[PDB]
RNA sequence: AAUUAGCUCUUGUGUU
């Protein structure tokens, strides 16, 4: 799955609901691997801005994620294969929040970084 | 060593650096340690 | 050096390669005089050197073939001639000077004196020169007794095969002294020894008898195999080749954990590191297994008692490196570093995929800057890790009194350490007789460790060893691989610059049909040296580089070669062309190396010592051409030498060195640092005849005085 | 849960290994060769080294052939406590800033006017300027004649000036620049600062 | 009133 895999190292952000990390152009040219089902990020741009910040801390490139405790610690175990963030600070908009939670799926926070 | 353990507290890369502090204080009263690197400046020459 | 040392580097040197590849192959490199530069190439010459501080060096120019290989067979070899590779400094007054075969004319109108010696290089302005430094000689058995260690006897052999990137590597075959007598094997790049029988199962001999024909070559006196029992029946577990692998690789450098690994390593260290004079080509087993034996059957042999243990000191043991030698040491990792800053340069610019022009790969600064530094500060090795080599090979030529700018460029070195309390290497040994000056030595801590060349001492060159090998084997001859090992017993063996080829069954027409070859000078060099010993049956030959040597004339039974046909046309020489080189042709004289004078008969004069008197030897071979000759520049000065006492000969051949007097003729031009120049020297009433041809009567030191004793 | 380990690799080429070995696994599962090697790890400061998840140092050693990042860490590799597992997943966190670039590292810059952009921010700045003196810098207040009579690339609108290195100063430079190059918490002038700009 | 480390060479002690 070299879709997934960013092209480049230039304003990298990090998904709030899969800790995928991408580049924005290939956030709108291709979209999250799975918030696409959810969200639809391909085809914008200001709704990719809204959904996923560039502000992020540590990169994991995960490849197994069935054989490996890091995907189990990440909440990451059932989702794509991918270079993941390890903490994002920052939250979701109510309105998407709210729409996620109508479509079955619980909002749940990646920001596991220490605040003091 | 003081601004990892403020903030990174990481456990492992603290004993490399305690590892490298000791070094370094131990060369800096005696170079001529046994079975140990020498401290050489970017001339080839150990210090003094 | 230049003519072929550095050609032979650059084409030894392994073919570069690394998405395609490249090819990047160097041949037929060019070298021009020396020339200076916002300017344009022009001559310097060696005067303008040493008054502007640059440095007499020349450019070095190497052809390349470029071939990048990729899918669909696209690959062109594109060649760059004569690229840029750095400076090399020029040896003054040698093949690539400026000042080669000039008349004294052209001298005097460049400013340079006509009795300049030359051999001395020109660094940032400075006269530099190489001291000739002694090493013991390579590709050799040699045997010594220690009583400080556990072993009694150890047959250490030194080994390198040509001029390699790799480091000479050294066989130790110890026994020990305590059953008993453990031989024991020590490999080099293995931390830990090995007994010999494991060692001689991993090549491949599993037949017991195989391995005792190898190390024993006769079977009715049972000492030899007296003694190696205990050493065979240690090695009682292992028998098949595999375990043995696994046994020696399990005390390698890199011990693999698992057993393929051990296997791999210890093959590869046997077949690659182990013996690489001998060969390291796809297998030599069938010789290495023979040299191993040999090792062996010397060291049981010295064991025995039956052979003498060798001599550190023996010059025989030991080979001079002149300036040649050293420049190949430092130009193997000067190349050897310029290929990896060039593969490294390449590996960064194709991960992009982009193709590089080498012309910005190579890096002048790395050939150029680095031998200046080794040459000029005399650290001889790589600038990072000079310490760990020797300091003092490059030094200050001495341009106080002709006679020390002289003595000053045919100066031997001894790398024994000083401070030490070892007294041995700095005696006097016998065999420096004809070959050093017994009088000239320094007086400080470095007594009898700093030497000086005789007058008619000479240092072989060296020469390819082929020829020599066609002509032996085009006789009867019989190479190794194909001889019975009960055959051993009953004949010769045949050495080749230390390496076991052959056999032989007639030595003694096989010796005439060489020294004859010799005295023609068709196949054998004058610098080869041929020796045989009796109770041994062995035959040596060497033509390697560093064997100091002397001429001697020729007797044949009792009477010398040289008659007066000889001596009347070589005294209306520079008339006709009669010279020694013809002198040598006709077979009159021959160059004998300190290793053959041990198995030659000399007589000190022609006619005292080879009349009809009293019956003393009367067989004489070779007769010494004057005694006299075995003085150096300076105690060849000294009237009636021989009628001193020998600390105020070594005294006057210290002091010689400081005497003021006019060191060279253009002394006007010359901005040295401490020139001392007297306003009448003169030519010494008394002088011996030896001190004509050091020009001593052309810039004297001194002058006669009315002294009275009272 | 399978070990980890760490691999030495280049100091400042730490992020671009994850991704290399990412693909270089993405290349080869395919093929008969698949790279055994479960995940890699990269934290923000740690320099050096990279934590490989695998179950043994033969999957890492056979995976990370012929990357040229991890050829100091190819040979050796050393015992990670599993206790330090978590922890590696532990990460820790009218204004005045401090430039982190140019000249002008280390420099209290007054946030004078925040553009809505997101991109720029203007800030009020002391000259670390020679005025085109010695090149061919202590801070000291701005002086236009100097470096109008010095000449060179000057640009004058009366109390407005544009020179050399494009910098827009005023009465004081007025500058922009991102905010990804500016420290926006932490800097804490003192009153001399206040002069300047228990 | 203007530095140091390293290296090399050399001088005196080689008497009975
Ligand atoms: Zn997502």
């Amino acid at each position: 799955a070299l879709e997934t895999v960013p092209k480049d190292l230039r304003h990298l952000r990090a998904c709030l609901l899969c800790s995928l990390v991408k580049t924005i152009d290939q956030f709108e040219y291709d979209g999250c691997d799975n918030c696409d089902a959810y969200l639809q990020m391909k085809g914008n741009r200001e709704m990719v801005y809204d959904c996923t910040s560039s502000s992020f801390d540590g990169i994991i490139a995960m490849m197994s994620p069935e054989d490996s405790w890091v995907s189990k610690w990440q909440r990451v175990s059932n989702f794509k294969p991918g270079v993941y963030a390890v903490s994002v600070t920052g939250r979701l908009p109510q309105g998407i929040v709210r729409e996620l939670k109508s479509r079955g799926v619980a909002y749940k926070s990646r920001d596991t970084a220490i605040k003091t | 060593l003081r601004r990892n353990e403020q903030n990174g507290a990481a456990a492992h890369v603290i004993a490399e650096d305690v590892k490298l502090l000791q070094f370094h204080v131990a060369t800096m009263v005696d170079n001529e340690l046994p079975g140990l690197p020498r401290a050489m400046q970017k001339s080839g020459r150990p210090l003094k | 050096f230049i003519q072929m040392s550095v050609q032979r580097i650059v084409e030894d040197a392994p073919p570069i390669d690394l998405p395609p590849r490249y090819l990047l192959k160097f041949e037929q490199i060019y070298l021009s005089k020396p020339t200076h530069w916002d300017g344009a190439p022009s001559p310097m010459m060696p005067n303008e050197a040493r008054l502007r501080n640059l440095t007499y060096s020349a450019p070095l120019y190497v052809d390349i073939t470029k071939t990048v290989i990729k899918e669909g067979e696209e690959q062109l070899q594109t060649q760059h001639q004569k690229t840029f590779i750095g400076k090399i400094p020029i040896m003054l007054r040698s093949t690539y000077c400026l000042l080669n075969g000039l008349t004294d004319r052209d001298l005097c109108e460049l400013n340079e004196c006509p009795l300049d010696p030359g051999g001395y290089f020109i660094i940032n302005g400075s006269e530099k020169v190489l001291i000739a430094q002694e090493k013991m000689a390579t590709n050799t058995v040699y045997v010594f007794a220690k009583k400080d260690s556990k072993y009694a006897y150890t047959g250490e052999c030194r080994s390198c095969l040509e001029n390699s990137s790799r480091p000479t590597s050294t066989i130790w075959v110890s026994m020990l002294a305590r059953i008993g007598q453990r031989i024991v094997a020590t490999l080099p790049y293995i931390k830990q020894e090995v007994p010999i029988i494991i060692v001689f199962r991993a090549l491949g001999f599993v037949s017991d008898r195989d391995i005792l024909e190898h190390i024993i070559y006769d079977f009715e006196d049972p000492e030899m195999m007296e003694m190696v029992k205990p050493s065979l029946d240690e090695a009682f577990v292992i028998q098949e080749q595999n375990v043995a692998l696994n046994f020696i690789g399990s005390r390698g450098a890199k011990p693999g954990v698992t057993k393929e690994k051990r296997i791999k390593y210890a093959k590869e260290v046997l077949q690659k590191e182990m013996l690489p004079h001998v060969g390291v080509s796809d297998f030599c087993e069938t010789k290495k297994a023979y040299f191993l034996g040999y090792m062996v059957h010397r060291l049981l042999l010295a064991a025995l008692g039956r052979r003498e243990l060798d001599d550190r000191d023996h010059y025989g043991n030991k080979r001079l490196d002149l300036a040649g030698p050293l420049l190949a040491f430092l130009f193997r990792g000067m190349f050897k570093n310029l290929l990896k800053e060039v593969r490294i340069y390449a590996q960064k610019f194709i991960d992009r995929g982009k193709d590089f022009n080498l012309e910005l790969a190579i890096k002048t600064r790395i050939i150029s800057d680095g031998l200046k530094y080794s040459l000029a500060t005399g650290n001889w090795g790589d600038q990072k890790k000079a310490h760990q080599a020797r300091a003092g090979v490059s030094q200050v030529l001495n341009r106080l009194t002709f006679a020390s700018t002289l003595s000053h460029l045919r100066r031997l070195n001894s790398p024994i350490g000083r401070d030490g309390k070892l007294a041995k290497p700095r005696q006097l040994h016998n065999t420096l007789w004809g070959m050093v000056c017994p009088a000239e030595t320094p007086e400080g801590h470095a007594v009898g460790l700093v030497k000086n060349l005789a007058l008619m001492a000479y240092i072989s060159v060296g020469s390819q060893p082929s020829p020599i090998l066609e002509f032996l084997e085009e006789w009867s001859m019989e190479n190794l691989e194909e001889i019975s090992p009960a055959a051993i017993a009953d004949a010769t063996k045949i050495f080749v610059n230390g390496c076991w080829v052959g056999i032989h069954k007639d030595p003694e027409q096989l010796m005439n049909t060489l020294r004859k070859l010799r005295r023609q000078m068709d196949i054998i060099v004058s610098e080869v040296s041929m020796i045989r010993d009796i109770r041994e049956r062995e035959i040596r030959i060497y033509t390697d580089a560093g064997r100091i040597c002397r001429p001697l004339l020729i007797v044949e039974k009792q009477k010398l070669l040289l008659k007066k046909r000889h001596i009347d046309q070589l005294k209306e020489r520079e008339y006709n062309n009669y010279s020694w080189q013809d002198l040598v042709a006709s077979g009159v004289v021959e160059y004998i190396d300190t290793l053959e004078e041990e198995t030659v008969m000399l007589a000190m004069t022609p006619d005292d010592l080879q009349e009809k008197e009293v019956a003393y030897c009367s067989t004489y071979t070779h007769c010494e051409i004057h005694p006299s000759m075995i003085l150096g520049v300076c105690a060849s000065i000294i009237p009636f030498p021989d009628h001193n006492q020998s600390p105020r000969n070594t005294y006057q051949s210290a002091m010689g060195k400081q005497a003021m007097g006019v060191y060279i003729t253009n002394f006007h031009v010359r901005m040295d640092t401490l020139a001392h120049v007297l306003y009448y020297p003169q030519k010494p009433l008394v002088t011996t005849r030896s001190m004509e041809y050091l020009r001593f009567r052309e810039l004297p030191a001194g002058i006669n005085s009315i002294v009275a004793i009272a | 849960d399978p070990n980890l380990w760490t691999v030495k690799c280049k100091i400042g080429e730490e992020r671009a290994t994850a991704i290399s070995l990412m693909r270089k696994f993405i290349a080869y599962q395919f093929t008969d060769t698949p790279l055994q090697i479960k995940s890699v790890v990269a934290p923000e400061h740690v320099k050096g080294y990279i934590y490989v998840e695998a179950y043994k140092q033969t999957h890492v050693k056979q995976a990370i052939e012929g990357v040229g990042n991890l050829r100091l860490g190819y040979w050796n590799q050393q015992m990670v406590p599993i206790k330090e597992m978590t922890d590696v997943l532990k990460v820790v966190k009218k204004s005045w800033v401090r430039l982190k670039r140019g000249i002008y590292k280390d420099d209290i810059a007054q946030v004078d006017y925040v553009e809505p952009s997101q991109n720029t921010i203007s800030l009020k700045m002391i000259p670390r300027i020679d005025y085109d003196r010695i090149k061919a810098p202590p801070q000291r207040l701005f002086d236009a004649e100097k470096i109008r009579s010095l000449g060179g690339d000057v640009a004058s609108d009366g109390d407005f000036l544009i020179f050399e290195g494009n910098r827009y100063s005023r009465k004081f430079l007025f500058k922009s620049f991102a905010m990804s190059a500016v420290i926006t918490e932490g800097v804490k002038p003192t009153l001399s600062e206040l002069e300047k700009f228990r």
